[PDB]
RNA sequence: CCAGUUGACACAAAAUAGACUACGAAAGUGGCUUUAACAUAUCUGAACACACAAUAGCUAAGACCCAAACUGGGAUUAGAUACCCCACUAUGCUUAGCCCUAAACCUCAACAGUUCAACAAAACUGCUCGCCAGAACACUACGAGCCACAGCUUAAAACUCAAAGGAC
């Protein structure tokens, strides 16, 4: 009840294809954070417990990153044994 | 090593290393290896300016 | 208590501004700028009017007398906007610096 | 027992410098399971298969050309404070001769 | 091909789809929650007709806010529309619940095509402050 | 004495790690630059690492971009439909 | 060098030759930088 | 860390080692493993990296030594009274073709 | 630093806001405000009009004042901003084309952790 | 790629305010997440639920809805099957990508070397 | 006044970028325009003084839809000033009379530097003040200071014992 609301997170169907358009709304929510902001701003956290529940979330995203890193690089000896001698 | 100025040189000015390297015997020549070795024959003894004598094996060596 | 509109300090050795229209020296004259004009107005006249060898704010004097205009800085701040609690601590020390600086001068 | 600077300077390994995108030409130092781990001087062996484009040449003692891409292949993961080396190069093949 | 963005009545509207400017297709207003819905289907000239319930139905407890509820209420006024002509409609969403999906299936499944989710969630963008935590 | 392993220049340089803002500075009075930056749905702009820029770089791009949002030189709610398709400036996460 | 720069430049600014002119044009003409750019130094729209 | 003093160098994160150090080691070292087989040393190599454990074994096989590619189990040397007779005259030389 | 004025109002007539242009370029000519260049940036209107409190803007123009105020004149200008009718949301701006971003060359590779814990297990 | 973490550390060296602070040892392992399966999951019932509606509005017996009772009894057969596949698949063994234990052993392949 | 497309009234709150790096002795902070912004760069040198407030609270009140201390009415209830549902009173934004205590922790002081009782924020020496070398009594009676009159800086002495505390 301010602006136009047709325009504002309106994401267009092709082909009666809602399911590739709440595909997309879903994949911006979960990266951007919306759903989080909504849980988020729902009810309280302390700010002690909000710093330190980002600090987990950065050691958390860290972490993936880590291991998706290793995996990318040691899925180069999915080959087979070397030499087989020992 | 006094090379390092003269590969980089030789392989930003024109492509990278195309010609086929050896490396299990010692010493090993080849093309580039040989561009390399005349190179360091000219070089010191220079002074004025390497780019031409540069220049000048690359063109022998191209045409 | 310095003058208010005087000349720039690091502009002096600039003939293009003096002979030209009041738009053009004011682009380059005491308006663009902020207290720090103030600030170097008193340190030039002080640094005129007592050590002989004027601007070089790094001497003993020098530093002394960048002190000093520091300290006046800092009051003529306080005089406005007193809702400040980091600053009057700032002043604090300042005068902490300058009490510590002229006994080690006197001694 | 000859001059030591030389011998040093004018090496395989020093003479090709930093391998970056040479075309190296070499055979296979092992024969793999189900691989073609080629070798070629340098620090490190390329990785790979057999190829699709002519796979039976490859013999231990011949010559097909290669690319040289990184010879080094580390990367500090997560609190390793030191390197994870993997022994390997990885390089595009190009042919045989 | 095919424009992500929708071209409003306004600015700009340039095509007819099935005959049908952007203002011709109305709106789909759902509350979307763990509860129940409210759907509203708009007409052609901008006119709510439909608005069909979960608790009418029978039950009255939290059974109203599955998806057999919304599907129903989706389809009840999917067939209001077409009682008077509407065809095209633009599918919204306000909140999140099992409701959010099955709602859409229901207004997809009622005859009705959709072009275009103008789904409308409450995201305070900085707004309302934090209440204190409960069991959600 | 020239055989010998002497520590030379250090070759092999690459010059200034340039991003994508070599020599070009981008305009705050715009809608399709403006919004290239920021989703054309919510008004959110993508991460650091993802526009490839340093830390001052990106740090008062984004503060430009919130001054466009706030002040009005931008829409934040949405992007009018006039300006369609944007270049690949900052690599999407959603749709592709 | 900068004093002759400003100096020079000052008389870009708005002249006496455009004074009602400027404002008119600004209230009705156009002089906008409204170019796109893509990831490198390209001008596009 | 005690690897400093050998490391002569290193051209682009890969180290280079003295040639006169290396070359007085392994004279020292053969020296040494002669005058050892001198008198029947027992020398043992090890290498469990796989690189060149055929080529190791075959040497060994060639000549009088012995070597030990293989998993180390409950004591091959400090309990080897057990596992071997109670005399049997341990390896008084260790050649780590591949540590 | 330099100041910079984006004045954005409305499409009303023409000479009512020519002379208040000429009016307040009079005033800042004659208090102190030097003006660098007067431009425009057309027509544009965001699609989405302001949450006024106290108007309804639609459809406005985007006229520019880039001018350079002194010290103690910023809170003259904004109150013969706010002694305006129709504006959207007044805010003066400081010139940022001339001086581009801070001094920052390219990007730099991050750094490692370089021992974060004892070496013993865990 | 990783956050900024030299400055802020809770360390002798530099005195700022530490940032990164790891509730959990933050040293890279071998092995790769928890396996998991069935808790709240109650999925693959939309036919169930159509079929149980078309029942009810109709009486009790099969005579309108042989589309609902065939589709709730394909719904049961392919829901045992797909938990069936997914406590294969997606728990241990799969067909097309790598398998849990497989993973752990290829990571363990090259573990670390902390200790320089 | 429930779902809003044509719009509406707060001293609110910083949607992804916040994955960014800073100053301040430390509190302390991130959506925006402006006034003024980072003290000495040899260090330390008052817990008998100039000042901050971490969060909160007494007094004079302004004051934000938005929160709770006082809250009613109901799962469960054997016994619930919390839990599961609605908002509200001192207080969150502002000027003054005030205890400045904390986990004001990064429990690891500033400079000169050099190369593991256990848990581990690696080891080795100088510089300056502060700390203690019986716990429960003892964040307390009493004494000295504070416009607190439920408290703060310090804060002891009796009967009991083999202590007591931390890690493994
Ligand atoms: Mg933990
Ligand atoms: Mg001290
Ligand atoms: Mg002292
Ligand atoms: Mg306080
Ligand atoms: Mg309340
Ligand atoms: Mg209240
Ligand atoms: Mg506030
Ligand atoms: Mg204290
Ligand atoms: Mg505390
Ligand atoms: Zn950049």
């Amino acid at each position: 009840a301010k602006h136009l609301k047709f325009i504002a997170r309106t994401v267009m169907v092709q082909e009666g294809n809602v399911e590739s358009a709440y595909r997309t709304l879903n994949r911006i929510l979960t990266m951007d954070g919306l759903i989080e902001d909504i849980k988020h701003r729902r009810y309280y956290e302390k700010p002690c417990c909000r710093r330190q529940r980002e600090s987990y979330e950065r050691c958390r995203r860290i972490y993936n990153m880590e291991m998706a890193r290793k995996i990318n690089f040691l899925m180069r000896k999915n080959r087979a044994d070397p030499w087989q001698g020992c | 090593y006094h090379e390092d100025r003269i590969r980089a040189k030789f392989y930003s000015v024109y492509g990278s290393g195309q010609r086929a390297f050896d490396l299990f015997n010692p010493n090993f020549k080849s093309t580039c290896q040989r561009f390399v070795e005349k190179y360091t024959e000219l070089q010191k003894l220079g002074e004025t300016d390497e780019e031409k004598l540069f220049v000048e094996t690359g063109k022998a060596l191209l045409a | 208590d310095p003058p208010p509109s005087t000349l720039l300090k690091d502009y002096q050795n600039v003939p293009g501004i003096e002979k030209v229209d009041d738009v053009v020296k004011r682009l380059l004259s005491l308006e663009m700028a902020n207290k720090k004009e103030m600030l170097k107005i008193k340190q030039e006249q002080f640094m005129k009017k007592i050590v002989a060898n004027p601007e070089d704010t790094r001497s003993l004097e020098a530093r002394i007398i960048a002190l000093s205009v520091k300290i006046r800085s800092y009051e003529e701040h306080l005089e406005k906007h007193r809702k400040d609690k980091a600053h009057k601590r700032y002043l604090l020390m300042s005068i902490d610096q300058r009490k510590k600086m002229l006994k080690n001068l006197r001694n | 027992v000859e001059s030591f600077a030389s011998m040093l300077r004018h090496s395989p390994l020093t003479q090709m410098g930093p391998a970056k995108d040479k075309l190296v030409i070499g055979r296979i130092f092992h024969i793999v399971e189900n691989d073609l781990y080629i070798d070629f001087g340098g620090k490190f062996h390329c990785v790979c298969r057999r190829p699709e484009v002519d796979g039976e040449k490859y013999q231990k003692g011949t010559r097909v050309r290669l690319r040289l891409l990184d010879l080094e292949l580390t990367s500090r993961f997560l609190g390793a404070t030191t390197d994870t080396t993997v022994l390997e190069a990885n390089a595009v093949l190009l042919g045989i001769q | 091909k095919f424009s992500i963005y929708p071209p409003i009545p306004g600015e700009e509207s340039s095509l007819r789809w099935a005959g049908k400017k952007f203002e011709e297709i109305p709106i789909a207003h759902i509350k979307a929650s763990h509860n129940n819905t409210q759907i509203q289907v708009v007409s052609a000239s901008n006119e709510p007709l439909a608005f069909a319930s979960c608790g009418t139905e029978g039950f009255r407890n939290a059974k109203k806010g599955t998806g057999i509820a919304a599907q129903t209420a989706g389809i009840a006024a999917a067939a209001r529309a077409k009682q008077k002509g509407v065809i095209h409609i633009r599918v919204v969403v306000k909140g999140l619940g099992p409701g959010r999906l099955s709602a859409m299936h229901g207004l997809i499944m009622g005859g009705l095509e959709v072009i275009s989710i103008t789904d409308n969630t409450p995201i305070p963008h900085n707004g309302c402050r934090p209440r204190k935590a409960r069991k959600l | 004495n020239e055989d010998l392993p002497i520590s030379m220049e250090n070759p092999y340089k690459e010059p200034l790690k340039k991003c994508i803002l070599c020599g070009k500075h981008v305009d705050y009075k715009n809608v399709q630059l403006l919004s290239q930056f920021v989703s054309p749905f919510t008004g959110c702009i993508y991460g650091r690492h993802i526009t490839g820029l340093c830390g001052k770089k990106q740090k008062e791009i984004t503060k430009a971009i919130k001054r466009a949002q706030i002040m009005g030189f931008m829409p934040v709610t949405y992007k009018d439909p006039a300006y369609l398709k944007d270049p690949k400036v900052c690599n999407i996460r959603y749709r592709e | 060098r900068e004093v002759l720069q400003l100096q020079e430049e000052v008389k870009n600014f708005i002249t006496r030759e455009n004074l009602e002119a400027r404002v008119e044009a600004a209230l009705d003409s156009r002089k906008n930088y409204n170019w796109a750019i893509t990831r490198e130094g390209l001008v596009v729209r | 860390r005690f690897m400093e003093p050998y490391i002569f160098g290193s051209r682009l994160d890969h180290d280079i080692i003295d040639l006169e150090q290396t070359a007085t080691h392994l004279q020292l070292a053969l020296n040494f493993t002669a005058h050892m087989a001198y008198r029947k040393g027992i020398i043992l190599f090890i290498s469990r990296n796989r690189q060149f454990s055929y080529l190791i074994e075959n040497m060994a096989r060639d000549c009088g030594e012995y070597a030990h590619t293989r998993y180390f189990r409950g004591g091959m040397l400090t309990n080897a009274r057990l596992l071997f007779g109670p005399t049997v005259r341990l390896p008084d030389l260790i050649i780590f073709l591949h540590t | 630093p330099r100041y910079e004025l984006a004045l954005i109002l409305k499409a009303m007539q023409r000479p009512e806001t020519a002379a208040t242009l000429k009016r307040t370029i009079e005033a800042l000519m004659d208090r102190g405000a030097i003006v660098r260049d007067l431009e425009n940036l057309g027509e544009r209107a965001l699609p989405y009009r302001i949450s006024a409190h106290s108007q309804q803007h639609n459809r406005g123009g985007y006229f520019l004042v880039d001018f350079y105020a002194p010290t103690a004149a910023v809170e003259s200008m904004v109150e013969h901003l706010s002694r305006d009718i129709d504006v959207i949301r007044g805010n003066i701006v400081k010139h940022p084309l001339t001086q581009e971003l801070k001094e920052c060359e390219g990007i730099v590779p991050v750094p490692l952790a370089e021992k974060l814990y004892s070496t013993k297990k865990r | 790629a990783t956050p900024s973490l030299r400055g802020r550390l809770a360390r002798f060296g530099n005195p700022r305010k530490p940032v990164l602070k790891p509730n959990k040892p933050l040293i890279l392992a071998n092995r790769v997440g928890e396996r998991r399966r069935e808790k709240g999951e109650a999925t693959c019932i939309t036919e169930m639920s159509v079929m149980m509606a078309c029942w009810k509005q109709n009486e009790f017996r099969d005579d309108a809805c042989r589309k609902e009772i065939q589709g709730f009894l394909d719904c049961a057969a392919r829901a045992q099957e797909a938990r069936k596949m997914r406590s294969i698949q997606e728990t241990l063994g799969e067909s097309g990508s790598l398998l849990p234990n497989k993973l752990n052993k290829l990571l363990q392949r090259f573990p670390n070397k902390p200790y320089l």
